[PDB]
């Protein structure tokens, strides 16, 4: 057969005409709504912006997950790995991040909106059609691109869909807007890259992976940058998802992406079945931007939350003896357990950040000490649904719990009825 | 209490010796499987070049 | 004379020279590439072909593209003209302050000095960190390694070293960022503009730091030679200017990793865990150049990534023998919240001879390691039973060692941006006395969390009375009119009118600047003249 | 160093030189064994000779074994360490006593080179790192 | 597993009705391709399986 | 031995002869299965057939899998043990009963060849080593 | 070890005796045959031994 060269290194349509569309790993739309209209073809392998092109990650990116807006805070421009085993809440944490941006794009100006890109690599078309049904039912599709190289696609299409999805998301970074790319199963991209490289007879290494499977993932992930004010000031926030096997994060691709990304949201399958959902392992979860890009007010209450959960973890593996009361360990064995069941959250319902920091204020200052441990998820509804909803309106605008507010909302959490007596 | 503690720790030293017996057998399987895995990856990389 | 590209496999290019091949390590310039693509000759393949590693990406290379030999290895600017600049692997400025002044143009490839020009002088380097200066003191003129897995604090510890050692230092410093994140290379740059270490513009000669960056986005050819470029800038200050240089290498693991990413494509059958057969010799040939000779001195600080906290991996395990002081950072210490997470019973220095630091420092260091190894030996019981079966003989060695673990913790000046506590610099005379006191029993009555995150032994007594003040604050601060609605705060109905209502435009401003391009539905290919025609209907 | 020779193949030296340095030092040490005097030889990091011999073997395209060592890496250390002998009185009665130094990784003496040299030599001196920080220095287990 | 799927795909696509496809040991599809690919001249993947698993 | 055939491929025989003797023995017993009679076959140590077949695969430079076994080591025993059938009345009504024998290592029934044959055979007679040393013989689990 | 057998096989087959053959460390016979298979380029079996173990 004849092979014609096209003269072109691999291109995808980037632009504002991709928002709302479901494309494949090369840019062709698969949603059956016609060609992409208001787009232009940019390259797929773009060099990451250098040292001078960037600035520090200061403004936050609210996920709506209480365990990550408090414990593992994420800024606009950082790379936060969601690593965990199978069926532990990795997609659900990432989907809640996309759904929340719709809830926050209607309340911010045009320069503050976050445009999500979901890259689905190696999943089924049944799963991706469930997501587009979900992102249309919520309304998140008018901000979301869906790049979908599923399992029936060729291994070069699943290898290129993170890069082709990033080039679409780099349009918003390079034009002063803010992007959020989620690379779901970056573990499945490396499997497609391994297949494509073993058939090209490039010699295999550890777990038969190529030698350049680090450079496969670092040159993708370093494109998520917070740009400087000379370059529009835009940002791209990456959420790579790596699946582990029986919690073994010493595996080859997990150790590569852990060392590339800034933070990591480690989810466990034993915390998942203790009812802790999202199943965030607070000890192993890190964010290397840290509280430099946290919501203030949430930052004021997270120090009481990060410290008490540190003592609640070491008091555990002594908690099997409720005959052995101590009343100092037993003080924090219940106080951290108020905090643990504070951080539980139902999925596909992200919370605004101001409603979260009030709920962490209600448990770090001891307002929920009277309620039992088994009825705090109903008590957090009692805190939210019974306070004045103007406490959230001035906390969002002032941006921190002002001295004219922490005595307002001190007595506001006293005129609520908590399900425990 | 001291005779019950003498019998509760002859059941525990016994049970932590049968648990350790099942852990050294499983480690020795994972030890042997690690050398076969490392070897097969080295042979597959040498055969790709040679 | 020139050579042409015959083969491109990833980041590895074969170039064919019809007569007069270049030497190995020679630099080649690819003519006609968009970016300046530099190849470095790795080996002679055998049929007038050399095999190269590319310092930039190879997408856009054509077989037959001309390649110009330079007759020399990669040559970088050296001297005073590079201070305050950011250099590439190939010596190019990426700081956007214009071209670089050249005192000389040195090759990045060198031999290690000799056995005869070695300086056998062990003298202490006062760091300011309690766990470092006590249990593994650093050598002025020697090689220091900060081992740790991902997220234990090697980048923070090397940031604390940059502003505690290189800030008050007579000579110059070079930071060779070898294959880490580009974000924290921009963090390190802007930290040094505002601290005055790098002075921009017309004060450029007053800078005391050269940055060489080879970060994670770059191909494995760049990340393997950028440590050699950052070493050449420090080897010029050591040899030609004859002065005490500091070389901070962030993640020397990435030097060995970037060699591993190309070595299978260089025709080498793989070694153990995934590394090249030349692992100890690539790493050895670099580290033998970072030495204090009789001319000058290079005190090097090398962060070493330890993959998955496994110190038995051959890339951290080979670089143990190249160092004078190893600072093993542990994940176990960081899960207790103790920072810097230096493992006290895994960090080692050659400076811990009592012939060098004296026996008064040596015994409080060996005594702290003795009491902390004993506590590790006692956690087999007191994490199962509960500190009741020890008859107060070694109940006291637990509460001595538990205060010691918190007293090794220390706030950092650079961790002020993370945590809300000021930085603490401790003198060496203070940390011996503060650690002799807990070792002997001069501070047996203070609580253990008064030792946590303090400067020195005056700051544990200044924290202990603060704890026993604020226990008594929790008995009347709640009512009886101090936190009332009417005392010092306004009303809630008014505060919602106070705040300025920002304007939401709900039109997101996307296509108001966007220059589009019409997408061809049909595939556009090239005919034999190279003209972009439709794909023919011949199938 | 009136009685000491130092054969030094350092880390920047070529991997054939680090492979050949234990054999070069043993030939200098066998002068004393063969002339009725007594020798003592310390091969510090014999586990670094074997990595140097692995590097030359994999680059010469010799077939790898476990941990990618060549098939003759036992024969490498056994033909070096059997030169340490106590000669009979008709050969002068001289002797050469070796002290190879193997660095393990977290005490794992079931690793491939450590297993080979344990089989060759007439006993080990173990040095645990838990006894080292327990105050027992020399940390002889 | 492709022959039995094709019978099930006809009742779904053409007959347009709900069918049940019970496949006993779909692993033996994967294992059978791994026996063939050793002889198709391929570098093996992880544990010994085909690169295109 | 009036009714028994003995097909022996001992430890000194070549590995293709040990690989073939289960199939040679099964063809001799399929004579009785196909002519309406009844057959019993005992492949003592199918553990040792697969090791002989692993030898032929690694000497044929074929890529190995779990415990360096070939990918078709399942099909080795699957092709063999499916021939032990009970035929229909139109084929004669003959039968062949197989007793494959697998030696485990430390009670590990989750080995590769062990679990291969557990998924081939109908039943399983697991003989235990703790019951055997207590005198309970046949040491049936 | 085969040389020790052949001296011992003369005392069995020609002298007609009961011979004791002491093979000191039969494991070293295994590991020396494991080395000569690695030198003849043969692909080793499980934990590292020769395919003809
Ligand atoms: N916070 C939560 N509360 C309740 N259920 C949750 C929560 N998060 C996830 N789940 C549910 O747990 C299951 C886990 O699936 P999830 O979407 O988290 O995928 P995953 O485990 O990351 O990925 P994979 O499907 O590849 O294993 C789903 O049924 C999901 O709906
Ligand atoms: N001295 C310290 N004080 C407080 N937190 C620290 C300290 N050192 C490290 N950390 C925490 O650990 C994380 C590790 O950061 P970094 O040094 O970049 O990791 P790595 O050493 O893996 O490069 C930091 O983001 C910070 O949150
Ligand atoms: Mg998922
Ligand atoms: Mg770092």
């Amino acid at each position: 057969d004849l092979v014609y060269r096209t003269g072109q290194i691999v291109n995808v349509p980037i632009g504002p005409g991709t928002l709302g569309r479901v494309t494949d790993g090369l840019g062709q739309p698969i949603d059956g709504k016609g060609p992409l209209t208001n787009v232009r073809s940019s390259l797929v392998e773009v060099k990451a912006p250098g040292i001078i092109a960037r600035q520090s990650v200061r403004e936050p990116l609210f996920t709506g997950v209480k365990a990550v807006d408090a414990l593992v805070p994420i800024g606009r421009g950082q790379r936060e790995l969601i690593i965990g085993d199978r069926q532990t809440g990795k997609t659900a944490v990432a989907i809640d991040a996309i759904i929340h941006q719709k809830n926050c794009n209607e309340q911010v100006p045009k320069a503050q909106r976050v445009y999500c890109v979901y890259v689905a690599v190696g999943q089924k078309r049944s799963t991706v059609a469930q997501l587009v049904k979900l992102f249309t039912q919520t309304g998140a599709m008018r901000y979301t691109i869906m790049v979908s190289a599923t399992a029936s696609d060729a291994a070069p299409l699943q290898f290129l869909a993170p890069y082709s999805g990033c080039a679409m998301a780099e349009y918003f970074r390079d034009t002063g807007k803010h992007g959020l790319i989620i690379y779901d199963d970056l573990s499945k991209q490396s499997v497609a890259y391994r297949q494509m490289s073993l058939l090209l007879r490039r010699p295999p290494g550890r777990e038969a992976f190529p030698g350049d499977v680090f450079y496969l993932h670092s040159r993708l992930l370093e494109r998520a940058a917070k740009l400087s004010k000379e370059l529009g000031g835009g940002s791209l926030t990456a959420f790579p998802v790596i699946e582990t096997q029986a919690g073994d994060v010493s595996a080859y691709i997990a150790t590569n992406v852990i060392s590339i990304t800034d933070g990591q949201i480690f989810l466990e399958t034993e915390l998942f079945y203790k009812g802790i959902r999202p199943a965030l392992n607070v000890g192993l979860s890190v964010s290397r931007v840290g509280s430099a890009a946290q919501f203030p007010g949430m930052k004021q209450v997270a120090g009481t939350l990060k410290l008490e959960l540190a003592q609640y973890r070491e008091v555990a593996a002594f908690a099997q003896f409720g005959s052995d009361l101590d009343a100092a360990t037993q003080y924090v064995l219940e106080r951290g357990a108020r905090l643990t069941e504070m951080l539980k959250q139902k999925q596909f319902a992200p919370i605004p950040i101001e409603r979260q920091t009030v709920a962490v204020y209600a448990a770090t200052k001891g307002f929920l000490d009277k309620v039992r441990v088994q009825d705090i998820v109903a008590a957090e509804e009692a805190v939210i649904s019974q306070v004045n909803p103007a406490v959230f309106k001035i906390l969002k605008a002032n941006g921190k719990i002002t001295p004219a507010l922490d005595a307002h909302l001190k007595a506001e959490l006293r005129k609520v009825k908590l399900p425990g007596a | 209490e001291h005779a019950s503690r003498m019998s509760a720790m002859e059941n525990s030293t016994k049970s932590a010796g049968e648990m350790l017996g099942k852990l050294t057998l499983d480690y020795n399987r994972k030890r042997q499987a690690t050398i076969t895995t490392e070897l097969i990856e080295i042979i597959a990389g040498a055969s790709a070049l040679m | 004379d020139a050579g042409y590209v015959s083969q491109v496999i990833g980041p590895v290019v074969d170039v064919r020279f019809d007569g007069e091949l270049p030497s190995i390590l020679s630099s080649l310039e690819v003519e006609g590439h968009s970016v300046r693509l530099v190849l470095e000759v790795a080996q002679h393949m055998g049929d007038n072909t050399v095999r190269c590693i590319a310092m930039d990406s190879t997408d856009g290379l054509v077989r037959g593209q001309k390649v110009v030999d330079t007759g020399s290895p990669i040559k970088v600017p050296v001297g005073r003209g590079t201070l305050g600049r950011i250099m590439n692997v190939i010596g190019e400025p990426v700081d956007e302050q214009g071209p670089i002044d050249a005192a000389d143009i040195w090759s990045i490839h060198r031999e290690a000095p000799e056995f005869t020009e070695q300086s056998t002088e062990q003298e202490i380097l006062v760091t300011g960190i309690k766990v470092v200066d006590l249990l593994a003191p650093y050598q002025r003129g020697g090689k220091i390694g900060l081992f740790g897995g991902a997220g234990v604090g090697k980048t923070v510890l090397i940031m604390e070293l940059i502003n505690n050692v290189a800030k008050a230092h007579g000579g110059f410093s070079v930071f060779a960022g070898v294959g880490e994140r580009t974000r924290e290379g921009n963090d390190l740059y802007r930290e040094m503009i505002e601290s005055g270490v790098i002075k921009l513009g017309a004060e450029r000669g007053n800078s005391k730091c050269t940055l060489v960056y080879g970060q994670m986005n770059e191909p494995p050819g760049a990340r393997a030679r950028v440590a050699l470029t950052g070493l050449t800038v420090a080897e010029y200050f050591r040899d030609i200017e004859g002065q005490d240089v500091l070389l901070f290498v962030d993640n020397i693991f990435r030097f060995t990793q970037a060699n591993s990413e190309v070595s299978a494509l260089l025709g080498r059958i793989p070694s153990a865990v995934g590394y090249q057969p030349t692992l100890a010799t690539d790493l050895g040939g670099l580290q033998e150049r970072i030495t204090t000779t009789t001319k000058g001195s290079i005190t090097s600080v090398q962060a070493v990534y330890v993959p998955a906290d496994d110190l038995t991996d051959p890339a951290p395990a080979t670089t143990f023998a190249h160092l004078d002081a190893t600072t093993v950072l542990s994940r176990s210490i960081a899960e207790l919240g103790i920072y810097p997470a230096v493992d006290p019973l895994d960090s080692t220095s050659r400076m811990l001879n009592p012939n060098v630091i004296g026996a008064e420092h040596y015994n409080v260091a060996r005594g702290v390691q003795k009491v902390l190894q004993d506590y590790k030996n006692l956690q087999d019981i007191i994490a199962i039973l509960g500190m009741d079966e020890l008859s107060e003989e070694d109940k006291l060695t637990v509460a001595r060692a538990r205060k010691i673990q918190r007293f090794l913790s220390q706030p950092f000046q650079v961790a002020e941006v993370f945590t809300g506590t000021p930085g603490k610099y401790v003198d060496l005379a203070d940390t011996i006395s503060g650690f002799q006191g807990v070792l002997t029993g001069k501070y047996d009555d203070l609580p253990e969390m008064a030792f946590y995150m303090v400067g020195d032994i005056k700051e544990v007594k200044e924290k202990a009375d603060k704890m026993a003040k604020d226990i008594a604050s929790r008995k009347e601060a709640d009512n009886k009119k101090v936190s009332e609605e009417l005392k010092d705060i306004p009303s809630l109905d008014k505060l919602v009118s106070e705040i300025k209502e920002v304007v939401i435009e709900e039109d997101d401003g996307l296509e108001e600047d966007f220059k589009a391009e019409a997408l061809s539905s049909e595939t556009v290919v090239l005919n034999e003249e190279g003209k972009s025609v439709p794909l023919p209907k011949k199938n």
